[PDB]
RNA sequence: GUCCGGAUUGGAGUCUGCAACUCGACUCCAUGAAGUCGGAAUCGCUAGUAAUCGUGGAUCAGAAUGCCACGGUGAAUACGU
């Protein structure tokens, strides 16, 4: 059977520190992966982010600056559609975040190419 | 360039020459005020018998040394680069380089 | 960064042209031309008599050309045959009455065309390159020359990366114009590939102008 | 366009061809290349094939088309969107 | 006032009112007036009929208002039917003159759609 | 200016009343060098202020002006390695200028058909401390 | 949205060139979009400068809003690091 600690406090232990692919029963296969912490995104540039929202697609092109940030820029469409909750609040809010943790995780200067 | 293109431009210009006089004669008929347009119409009919390369509008100024078909000087015959090789060694007369 | 050229910048203060001819814009083109395939026509077929420069000065119905070599009777050959065959020769390719008196040159370690394709001669020759460029730069200076920088570039010694190679002693100051700083550019074709040397000879400040 | 006092244009090379098919009765489609000429009224009920840089397009000539060149009616790109 | 054609031309100098109609514009419309005899300066307002009549007649010869837009649309269509490039472009609604296509134009394309 | 703090250079007498700050006016007001036309605008500006102030219409102009001069503004510095803001005086050449600017950018925003009426209002309502101009520099007074 | 703006489009032309359909420049008549000073952000410039007004040249049969040059008018500001 595969390690498995009991959590403590405020988060859990890494017990899984492998990956291992397991046949599935009926088909096909699954792999057991180790835990993680950060799935940051300072690799991917900040216009695969906002592709990567599947709920924008819906307003590309709909924000009358071209280059619309699209947080307080005027026109930015998904904002309003988020103001009347066609989109989900949180994820604007997770949008706009990630890019900004981005800003900070940009200071090394090593490549991810 | 490659010496396909400067015999191009060697033959043009050799087939330009020779029929120059009958290229301008036509087109004298052509262009005529008071031209029976029947004449007119046999010269415009001719005028593209005659070989497309004899227009010495089809003719493009390589440089003379290599060809280079952009950057002509004409003062000179060169291209952009030959002309300042020839120049700083001093072979291109009374050619500095100027400053004011 | 790039630098330049030395000789075609003090042409107005200390540098004669090299073709002092005059022609309107109509027969310029076909004069330069005539001019550039005729000194082409006199390097190889002088790659031996050693000459550094080909003057060509033309009067209305005449082509006059001064060589300047380091062995004299050599281009003249034999009771100044081979001078007049040229001579012919050059008629051909001018299309005109030609003229040719050629001119020595009494210090050859003193001309960086000269020095410059002796240092191509030896490396194509295979030698070392720096025993070369520091003879070469030991003559001039032993020959009174108030400076002098010799430069090679490409695989030297059939180096896999090109380096740059460069030995200066004396004076070359390239930025006064009032200096008079000879410069040539050879090139050696070895089988590794094609070697690029410069020299620099400064010779003294010319006080005093042009003339 | 050309001009007036030169009247319009047309390689004779077409000419002789669109002749000799008027005067020979209903003749195959024409195979030119010359998109340069212009139409003629004689040329009308005709079927030229008038090369678009790969292929000799068919076009059914019509007195409607008297005063155009033969190219206006041979696209030379294919586009369908994106 | 009233002149031919369904448009009221409105009160300022004649030569620019004039140039309301459709089929009329700045030196068409002078050449009404001259031929009119009436000057420019004057407006249309303060003008009686009698030459208000006059200067129909004289825009009844030129083709003007809703006969011109008939003709245009008339050759357009006529220019669609022969398929030549042109009528092509012009039922596609793209640039007919030759204009650059790869950006802006956005004249004939109309706003820039995603 | 990091390393030599050069001097301002002098503007010339305007040839109609010999004033270094009509000049300065007509200057500030210049639209892309055509000099003429700010001096037409300037004179018939000065011209209309005269007739609803009677005489001196130079003098009208420096009372005017006078009326909406800044004396304390606001001024930022990164001293503190924040932008803080610190209200200053100003010097008298210093603020004859923004008097100026202050003038010819409100006219231009007055409107009501003409360049000449819109600098004559102003200056008119200048010269009373009053067409916005005045409000203008009692906003910049306010944030001292 | 004008006696602003000139795009676009119809009609009719001129010229160069063997040849202006794709794909030239220009003229005339007609047509008269958007545009009413431009978000975050960002660029140039310290004086005959910026800004504005024209003129010329190279290339070139033809084809400059580009480039390289020429003059006309001609400012504002600089406490300070
Ligand atoms: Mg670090
Ligand atoms: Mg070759
Ligand atoms: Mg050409
Ligand atoms: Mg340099
Ligand atoms: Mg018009
Ligand atoms: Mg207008
Ligand atoms: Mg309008
Ligand atoms: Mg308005
Ligand atoms: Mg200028
Ligand atoms: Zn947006």
């Amino acid at each position: 059977l595969t390690n498995d600690i009991s959590d403590n406090s405020g988060l859990g232990q890494h017990t899984t520190t492998a990956a291992r692919l397991y046949h599935f029963p009926h088909g096909g296969d699954v792999i057991d992966s180790p835990g993680v912490r950060e799935f940051g995104l300072w690799h991917l540039e900040p216009e695969q982010i906002t592709q990567g929202f599947v709920e924008f697609h819906d307003y590309l092109g709909l924000c009358k600056y071209r280059d619309c940030k699209h947080d307080t820029d005027p026109g930015c469409a998904i904002r309003e559609a988020v103001e009347e909750g066609k989109i989900a609040e949180t994820r604007f809010e997770n949008y706009h975040r990630i890019l900004e943790s981005m800003a900070q995780v940009k200071t090394r200067k090593n490549f991810s190419d | 360039a490659k010496q396909s293109m400067k015999a191009r431009e060697v033959k043009r210009v050799a087939l330009a020459d020779k029929y120059f006089a009958k290229r301008a004669e036509l087109k004298a008929i052509i262009s005529d005020v008071n031209a029976s347009d029947e004449d007119r119409w046999n010269a415009v009919l001719k005028l593209q018998t005659l070989p497309r390369d004899s227009s010495p509008s089809r003719q493009r100024n390589r440089c003379r040394q290599t060809g280079r078909p952009h950057g002509f000087l004409r003062k000179f015959g060169l291209s952009r680069i030959k002309v300042r090789e020839a120049a700083m060694r001093g072979e291109i007369p009374g050619l500095k380089k100027a400053s004011w | 960064g790039q630098k330049v050229h030395p000789n075609g910048i003090r042409l107005g203060i200390v540098k004669p042209w090299n073709s002092t001819w005059f022609a309107n814009t109509k027969e310029f083109a076909d004069n330069l031309d005539s001019d550039f395939k005729v000194r082409q026509y006199l390097t190889k077929e002088l790659a031996k008599a050693s000459v550094s420069r080909i003057v060509i000065e033309r009067p209305a119905k005449s082509i006059r050309v001064t060589i300047h070599t380091a062995r004299p009777g050599i281009v003249i050959g034999k009771k100044g045959e081979d001078v007049e065959k040229l001579r012919k020769v050059v008629a051909d390719i001018a299309g005109v009455p030609a003229q040719i008196n050629i001119a020595e040159v009494r210090k050859p370690e003193l001309d960086a065309k000269l020095v410059a394709d002796s240092i191509t001669s030896q490396l194509e020759r295979r030698v070392m390159f720096r025993r070369a460029m520091k003879r070469a730069v030991q003559n001039a200076m032993r020959l009174g020359a108030k400076g002098i920088k010799v430069e090679v570039s490409g695989r030297l010694g059939g180096a896999e990366i090109a380096r740059t190679e460069w030995y200066r002693e004396g004076r070359v100051p390239l930025h006064t114009l009032r200096a008079d700083i000879d410069y040539n550019t050879s090139e050696a074709h070895t089988t590794y590939g094609v070697i690029g040397v410069k020299v620099w000879i400064f010779k003294g400040e010319i006080l005093g102008g042009m003339a | 366009p050309r001009s007036l006092k030169k009247g319009p244009f047309i390689d004779l090379h077409l000419l002789k061809k669109v002749e000799k098919a008027v005067e020979s009765g209903d003749k195959k489609p024409l195979r030119t290349w010359s998109r340069r000429s212009t139409i003629f009224p004689n040329m009308i009920g005709l079927t030229i094939a008038v090369h678009n840089g790969r292929q000799h397009v068919p076009v059914f000539v019509t007195d409607e088309m008297v005063g155009h060149k033969l190219g206006e009616f041979a696209p030379t790109r294919t586009y369908r969107g994106h | 006032a009233r002149i031919a054609g369904i448009n009221i031309p409105d009160h300022k100098h004649a030569v620019i009112a004039l140039t309301s109609i459709y089929g009329v514009g700045k030196t068409r419309s002078k050449a009404i007036l001259a031929a009119a005899g009436i000057a420019e300066d004057v407006k249309i307002s303060e003008l009686s009929e009698g030459q208000i009549d006059t200067l129909r007649d004289e825009v009844a010869k030129f083709v003007v208002e809703g006969d011109l837009r008939r003709e245009i649309s008339m050759s357009i269509k006529r220019l669609m039917d022969l398929g030549c490039y042109r009528g092509l472009r012009h039922r596609r609604g793209l640039p007919v003159r030759g204009q650059r296509t790869k950006t802006n134009a956005r004249t004939r394309k109309g706003p820039r759609k995603p | 200016p990091r390393r030599r703090v050069i001097g301002q250079r002098k503007i010339l007498p305007d040839p109609k009343f010999g004033s270094e700050l009509l000049a300065k006016f007509v200057n500030i007001l210049m639209v892309d060098g055509k000099k003429s036309t700010a001096e037409s605008i300037v004179y018939s500006a000065l011209e209309t202020l005269a007739q609803r102030s009677g005489k001196s219409e130079l003098e009208a102009f420096e009372v005017a002006l006078e009326n909406v001069r800044p004396t304390v503004e606001v001024k930022s510095r990164r001293v503190g390695g924040s932008t803080y803001q610190v209200p200053v005086e100003v010097r008298p050449v210093r603020r004859n200028a923004l008097a100026m600017r202050w003038i010819v950018e409100a006219a231009r925003k007055r409107g009501d058909k003409s360049m000449a009426l819109r600098l004559a209002n102003e200056l008119s309502d200048a010269a009373e401390n009053k067409g916005t101009a005045v409000k203008k520099r009692e906003d910049v007074h306010r944030m001292a």
